[PDB]
């Protein structure tokens, strides 16, 4: 064949984090939200197939997933760590899914709440045309 | 730091 392509989408990943006015029985401090969406409200769910937030160990039910947007969790914590989050897409060949390390960090009280934005840009070189279909209905 | 104690 004559014609290549390549297919670009765009990904945010974002946390907010707020210190409680009282911390929970547990002694859990902070409420916090981490998140994947696409830009503009973008339905990105035409090629992701789910979201996979693995909280650290221990979170109960430490794996979370998301199988239709919104892709997000909600908890509370008393301390900051790594979430490995993975996106799988609604595709047959590589690659079927990407990861992202995200940073979930927390800041001490009498400092301001976090609100955290991380843009991701996936490329993706010359997809199948169903799945390029669904790249492009986002 | 800004930020509170981490776990691993």
């Amino acid at each position: 064949m004559a014609s290549s392509c390549a297919v670009q989408v765009k990904l945010e990943l974002g946390h907010r984090a707020q210190v409680r006015k009282k911390p929970t029985v547990e002694g859990f401090t902070h409420d916090w939200m981490v998140f994947v969406r696409g830009p503009e409200h973008s339905n990105i769910q035409h090629f992701v197939e789910k979201v996979v937030f693995h909280l650290h160990e221990s979170f109960p039910r430490p794996k979370r997933v998301c199988k239709d947007p919104p892709y997000k969790v909600e908890e509370s914590g008393y301390a900051g760590f790594i979430l490995p989050i993975e996106v799988y897409f609604k595709n047959k060949e590589e690659p079927r899914k990407v990861r992202f390390d995200y940073d979930l960090f927390l800041h001490l009280e009498g400092h301001p709440p976090v609100n955290h934005l991380r843009c991701e840009k996936l490329t993706f070189n010359n997809p199948t045309e169903d799945f390029r279909r669904k790249l492009l209905k986002a | 730091t800004k930020q509170t104690a981490r776990k691993s």
